[PDB]
């Protein structure tokens, strides 16, 4: 109903797409406390209070990869901070693992990430990109982190 | 690669990233692949090399010299490739890596890697360097060919 | 008119050229196939 | 003219092109330039096409020394063998060229014309002056590399991948397909007639007695029965050219200028034809033929001037396809010459290699031995080492295939040739005394 687009393959919300349909008022004016959007197996990202979605294309602004996760992908296309999309977030991506530089395969050893301090590595960096560090996961290579805007 | 006789253009172009079949979709990621250190930042060339035969088709028979370039990342892998601009881009070009780093480190060979120095020896000697301080003596050997 | 009547003769010069090349050129694969096929036709009766 | 040949052999006009750099300056080709544009035909041509127009005339006159300086001029083959010696690499990256535009078979064409009459052995033997054995070995070394090319060009050309080369160029461009279509096809016959030429000059030259023959061709016919099956495009492994084709590329060749005569014998009549009847052509027939010499500009021409293009054209076609029917019967009479002594070899003079007997006549030679003394004994380098172990199923399977690849279809189309155009020439039935000699060695069981 509130003219939101999402089609591209592993992509979800929460809530569901049919609920969003639910908490569409009668004019098509679609508003959500808490929204949360992903891609099965490569990550997530959280909008802490009230999001409007009225007419907003996912397909086009929001993507997901390996080692990728952003929004509003061309600057031209980019609202003012706070409006639509371009607001705080809290952000996961998964499988958030290195290369083993010998065997050529992912480091999945909780304890071989404590030993090359892989944690303080991503919070250096969510440091370097001026983003808060949050927690990291292992077992899942889940980096969660909170941003101001995009 | 650029040319003084057409320094606006490049004679050749190389792309370090695996991102074949997935187009149509804009630039702004940039900002979470350095975070894990898949960011290109030095490279050096090799002496002048005879390419593995295993590289063309079974066609030819004049062997096709080449240099080796050896590329580092942020993350401190290392990727090869032979580079010719005396032979036509039939599979001269493709990106090679990454190369294993032999013994196998437990802190994995540091994650603040800056520069790369190529020496003119036979095997190549590649001398890795960090951040940090730490300089690496990689020699360069040719891999192994595995039984059945 | 002597723009006209001067290229006019710049191109009768080429070609007065061009057909004696060409015709000489053309005659040289000629040439071979017609000795290719006289010594081949002295080979063929050493054979018979 | 006979004496101009000999008077430009003693000015030295062989050893000037051997001092001429521009002959290596060869351009490159780069493939990937294909997306790139559809420039007008401007009025200076390409490097490639001025490269030609230099290599071209040098690759015709050493051609043309070669073929009115007759076969009592060894002097003639030598001096244009160092020629190809000269620009050996270039030699080579010609033998290779991928490419099958009209050019690179206009180059491949002339280059195995020139190969064909001096590459031969008996110049080696009558060049009499003061060569050291290093420089006669590399002189072996560079003829030897020139034979292995040259053969691998009947696999290209002669063999299966003619009918891939074709729909590749089929596909891409409407505009300009007919006017080359006759001369690639023509090249490509000249190149399969030249390596043939070569082939029978080889396998006169090596032996006067029947037994010491060289064999070009391995006994493997496989080549004429591995086709009645569709199955995708796995990459063919393309044929190393050090290794020697198999007789099965003799008669998938003879098979094939054995069906493209008929083709260009109803295309030559058609012309003859066309030519006959020129007034009385379709307005759009007469102006394909006038676009053909005229790419541009036909429509503001005379009626007149429309007849003579056409005429014109249709000389060039017919010349063109009496050409090529004159070269396929060539080939077909110079195949037949080679199948009939590739199997007068196999079936009675070969010996299988499963023959034990063999094992006294192997092991002194190769144990170091230092320093002198003195003279006098040929160091001839057996080149016989070279050749395939042939064991007895070759030999049974060699005379199982050629009987079914010989079968009296391609025979009566042989005879059927010889009845329409043999009957213009002063030896009338010698593919007929071929094939009866071929029907012959295939009836002869060994016990």
């Amino acid at each position: 109903p509130a003219g939101i687009i999402l089609t591209k393959v592993g992509y979800y919300t929460i809530p569901s797409m049919d609920d969003l349909a639910k908490i569409t008022n009668e004019k098509g004016e679609c508003i959500v406390s808490d929204f949360t959007i992903g891609r099965k197996g490569y990550g997530s990202i959280y909008f802490e209070g009230d999001v409007n979605l009225t007419n907003l294309n996912l397909d086009d602004i929001v993507h997901i990869r390996r080692k990728e996760v952003v929004v509003y992908l061309d600057d031209n296309q980019k609202p003012p901070v706070g409006e639509g999309l371009n607001r705080k977030a809290e952000v996961t991506l998964d499988g958030v693992w290195p290369t083993d530089k010998t065997s050529r395969c992912l480091i999945k050893s909780p304890d071989r990430l404590a030993d090359i301090n892989y944690e303080g590595r991503l919070e250096a960096v969510s440091r370097k990109q001026g983003a808060q560090f949050k927690e990291y996961r292992p077992e899942t290579g889940s980096w969660v982190f909170k941003v101001s805007h995009f | 690669i650029y040319s003084l006789r057409e320094p606006q253009t490049p004679t050749n172009v190389i792309i370090l990233s695996e991102a074949e079949e997935e187009s149509l979709v804009l630039n702004k990621g940039r900002a979470y692949t350095a975070s894990l250190g898949e960011t290109a930042v030095a490279f050096d060339f090799g002496p002048l090399a005879a390419v593995p035969k295993t590289l063309f088709g079974q066609n030819g028979k004049d062997e096709v010299v080449a240099y080796p370039l050896y590329i580092l990342y942020e993350n401190g892998e290392t990727f090869l490739t032979y580079i010719s601009l005396l032979h036509s881009p039939g599979n001269i070009g493709k990106l090679l890596g990454p190369l294993p780093m032999h013994p196998a480190a437990e802190d994995n060979y540091g994650y603040d890697a800056c520069a790369v120095l190529c020496l003119p020896c036979v095997p190549n000697i590649l001398v890795i360097a960090t951040e940090s301080g730490m300089l690496y003596h990689c020699v360069v050997l040719e891999g192994e060919e595995e039984d059945d | 008119i002597q723009g006209f009547l001067k290229n006019e003769k710049d191109n009768a010069l080429l070609s007065a050229i061009e057909e004696s090349r060409k015709r000489t050129f053309g005659m040289a694969e000629e040439y071979h196939r017609e000795s290719m096929l006289v010594e081949w036709e002295q080979v063929k009766q050493r054979i018979l | 003219i006979q004496q101009g040949a000999l008077e430009l052999l003693r000015s030295g006009v062989i050893v000037r092109l051997a001092q001429c750099q521009v002959y290596d300056m060869r351009p490159e080709t780069d493939p990937q330039s294909m997306f790139g544009m559809r420039d007008p035909p401007m009025f200076i041509p390409t490097p490639v096409d001025r490269y030609r127009q230099i290599l071209l005339p040098a690759l015709q006159l050493c051609q043309v020394i070669l073929t009115s300086s007759m076969a009592q001029h060894l002097q003639a083959a030598g001096q244009v063998l160092q020629f190809l010696i000269s620009h050996s690499d270039t030699i080579q990256a010609i033998l290779r060229c991928q490419d099958v535009s009209a050019g690179s078979l206009q180059e491949l064409a002339l280059l195995t014309g020139i190969i064909s009459k001096a590459a031969l052995p008996g110049i080696l033997s009558e060049l009499d002056v003061d060569v050291n054995e290093g420089s006669l070995m590399e002189l072996q070394g560079h003829i030897g590399r020139f034979q292995r090319q040259c053969l691998g060009l009947l696999s290209r050309f002669g063999g299966s991948d003619r009918l891939r080369q074709f729909k590749f160029q089929d596909d891409n461009v409407e505009g300009d397909k007919v006017s080359k279509k006759d001369e690639i096809e023509l090249a490509m016959q000249q190149i399969c007639a030249n390596v043939m030429e070569y082939c029978q000059s080889l396998m006169l030259q090596s032996s006067p007695t029947f037994q010491h023959a060289v064999c070009l061709f391995t006994p493997s016919l496989s080549e004429t029965v591995n086709r009645d099956g569709p199955r995708q495009d796995t990459q063919a492994p393309v044929v190393p050219y050090w290794r020697l084709p198999g007789l099965g590329i003799i008669i998938y060749l003879l098979k094939q200028s054995a069906n493209d005569f008929f083709s260009y014998y109803d295309s030559h009549r058609q012309s003859v034809s066309k030519l006959q009847n020129v007034e009385q052509l379709p307005p759009d027939e007469i102006k394909e033929l006038c676009q053909s010499v005229m790419p541009a500009g036909v429509d503001k021409i005379s009626t007149a001037q429309k007849y003579v293009l056409a005429r014109r054209r249709l000389v060039k076609v017919i010349n063109n396809r009496a050409k090529l029917l004159s070269l396929c019967s060539f080939i077909i009479e110079t195949c037949l010459f080679i199948l009939w002594r590739h199997l007068e070899y196999y079936l009675l003079h070969c010996m299988p290699t499963d023959s034990q007997d063999s094992l006294f006549a192997s092991r002194t030679l190769f144990k170091s031995r230092r320093l002198q003394d003195s003279f006098a004994s040929e160091t001839n380098l057996d080149f016989r080492s070279g050749l395939a172990i042939v064991s007895q199923h070759d030999l049974d399977q060699l005379q199982a295939d050629a009987i079914n690849a010989f079968g009296e279809s391609l025979q009566k189309k042989l005879l059927d040739i010889e009845g329409l155009y043999s009957k213009v020439r002063s030896r009338y039935s010698f593919i007929q005394a071929l094939v009866r000699r071929i029907r012959g060695l295939l009836r002869i069981s060994r016990n």
